[PDB]
């Protein structure tokens, strides 16, 4: 408790539980908004493929799935009388998947919204405009992986 | 000049007005006028099967079409679809057309997910290549009676399931009915479509009606108008019961526009492909897959390439589609081009199809070739 | 919220289908405050659990 | 708890596990997004270019790939009771190949944007696009040679 287990450490347990959830809700919500600018302002001199062209706001919807899936690890290991240990694991954590997914979700809606303006002079740009789609959603991927290795890791041999 | 719409309730207001909300007596309030060749025939289309065993004995579309069907300015061209409709229900090739379009009468949720967009993107596209295929047959030489209202009812089918694609995937996305009623209703207004006839089924099984305004009629019936006509059923050798069929069939395919030694067999299929018998002629495939390449990369190339090649230009299409759009590149504007590059091989490939048959081209927008 | 609903307002004058499609869009808007909100939610039922 | 080994000592590796997958994250996100716009806007005109046009998307995708095998051999040495040597080592193999993969992808989508859109104008400029885009690669990978050279010093001699 003296040597190791602080008072303060669940601080850095309940912000990276936190900063999770919020960074990539920021990330999400610009690639939502960004997406759906350029939808509805070149779906309106065409009706048709308004409902094909929805698959960047499921991507950001993702990158928000990624943050609802550590902050829910993240809190179930959370307690009273916890190392420093594992708050700095967690923290280091929820960091790490809330700034990838905020940069995934700047890309998402970047290249969403060009290539939704661009797709309805070109119809072979919609196949291209998801396959670099992908590369934009595998960012934050990875920084999942590096929560879940973590979050894996913060109470593994810790006294 | 071959068919004109309106859209306008008010015209006709008395047979809509009060609540004229049974089919007994509605051909008692239908002549109401002067109509007297003009009354009993609107009532055809729902007369064989709209008393015997009809639910509600109308509804609010069924007695809105027979009375949009104003037939007072000619009614010639709607006597020849009565006659040839109903006419050809009779063979069993019409029976089995309406079978094989009708039924008996964690990481998974990314697959799910995958399954709902790619149905909201492959029933988008098609809605729009019947969007630019009802351009088409506004160009002189075509039809605006039997082409106008069949590929209206397959381009509000594929929106239809294109926004339960997109409703289903945001269902699903956003957890792992009023929605699909509000984009059902939508699609209601706007243009008016033309009438036709009903084509009334009576088999050993029963009286069973289909109704021509839902795609899958529509569906079922351009696959039967498909094959040319064989060595039998068009001779005067076997005169038994072909002349009145066949000759509905052949007046069908032909008011489309295709010639009756075309064959047009559907395509989609799991099993083997077309054998060799109803395989193309490889002047053929060649065409296809060039307007493959026109619909794949512009959506307004196919309306004025076959607009070039009814006048027999089909060789000048590589200069006539070009167009150019500006580049802001690293050294200012630029104004490059957009062209079809056709290759010579499917140039004239299309200078062998003298004009594109209709039918062609639906079975094109639909996914069949 | 803000963002794609005024799109969506001043677009679904001159087309009328596209009211349909906003509202989808403004789903995925509406799931980021339950996220938020379960998170939160789920936070709250370990304030006073185990706590001497 | 020693003088060598307090317990604060894992916060400086926790932050450089973190702070390698959040700089690559940004850098690769920079230079899909300028870079996507881009393809997005050339391949109206030249669709066929589109697979030829795609590798500025996949060169951005390598910078991240850095950031993640920095990140999971770093979080393979964290423990509770390590030195602050250790964390200050964590921490200089974090930022180097963060700060690097930043600049890299910064450069990437800088000079990929403009190739892709001067290359569909003059078809002898795609492999000055790649002779370009191998010179701002490596700017990762030195950043990746520090931070591997690091790490490998991290509990050498360390008590």
């Amino acid at each position: 408790m003296t040597e190791l287990c602080p008072v303060y450490a669940p601080f850095f347990g309940a912000i990276g539980c936190a900063s999770a959830i919020i960074f990539t809700s920021l990330g999400a919500a610009y690639g939502t908004a960004k997406s759906g600018v350029g939808i509805c302002a070149t779906c309106v001199l065409r009706p048709d493929l308004l409902f094909k062209n929805i698959v960047p706001v499921i991507m950001a919807g993702i990158i928000a799935i990624y943050g609802l899936v550590v902050s829910v690890l993240v809190c179930y290991s959370l307690g009273q009388k916890q190392a420093l240990y594992t708050g700095f694991i967690q923290l280091g954590a929820g960091l790490s998947v809330g700034l990838s997914g905020l940069a995934a979700g700047f890309a998402i809606g970047i290249v969403g919204d060009a290539g939704v303006r661009g797709s309805s002079q070109q119809p072979r740009l919609f196949v291209g405009m998801i396959l670099i789609l992908i590369f934009a959603e595998v960012l934050g991927l990875y920084g999942l992986i590096v929560a879940l290795l973590l979050n894996s890791r913060a109470t593994q041999d810790v006294v | 000049a071959s068919v004109s719409e309106g859209v306008l309730r008010k015209k006709y207001t008395k047979f809509f007005q009060e609540n004229i909300k049974t089919h007994l007596d509605l051909k008692q309030a239908l002549l109401k006028e002067e109509k007297p060749e003009t009354a009993l025939l609107a009532y055809s289309l729902v007369s064989p099967s709209g008393y015997r065993g009809e639910p509600l004995t109308e509804r609010k579309i069924l007695e809105v079409v027979s009375l949009l069907d104003e037939v007072k300015v000619d009614g010639d061209t709607y006597q020849q679809l009565k006659n040839t409709f109903d006419s050809i229900s009779k063979d069993p090739r019409m029976q089995v057309s309406l079978e094989n379009q009708y039924p008996g009468k964690g990481v998974g949720l990314l697959v799910a997910t995958g399954r709902e967009l790619h149905k909201a993107s492959v029933n988008g596209d098609a809605e729009a290549y019947h969007h630019q295929l009802e351009q088409i047959s506004q160009l002189p030489g075509r039809d605006q009676r039997l082409s106008m209202p069949m590929q209206q009812t397959l381009a509000i089918g594929h929106a239809m399931l294109s926004a339960e694609g997109a409703v289903g995937a945001t269902l699903g996305m956003a957890t792992g009915y009023g929605l699909n009623n509000e984009v059902q209703d939508q699609l209601k207004q706007g243009p008016m479509s033309g009438v036709l006839p009903r084509l009334e089924i009576s088999n050993v099984k029963g009286d069973f009606t289909f109704s021509m305004q839902e795609p899958a009629a529509v569906r079922a019936l351009m696959a039967y108008l498909g094959p040319k006509e064989d060595t039998s059923m068009s001779s005067p050798q076997a005169p038994k019961e072909a002349q009145e069929m066949e000759a509905a069939r052949l007046t069908l395919k032909q008011m489309l526009g295709s010639s009756p030694n075309e064959h047009l067999v559907p395509d989609v299929d799991s099993l083997l492909k077309l054998s060799d018998e109803d395989m193309p002629s490889q002047t053929e495939s060649t065409a296809n897959g060039a307007f493959k390449k026109l619909l794949s990369e512009d959506w307004d190339w196919l309306m004025p390439a076959v607009r070039a090649m009814d006048k027999g230009e089909a060789g000048k299409i590589n200069e006539k589609l070009t167009y150019k759009l500006p580049l802001d590149a690293a050294n200012g504007r630029v104004y490059l081009d957009k062209s079809p590059n056709l290759s010579d091989a499917q140039l004239d490939a299309l200078d062998k199809l003298g004009s594109p048959s209709q039918l062609r081209l639906m079975y094109l927008a639909e996914g069949w070739i």
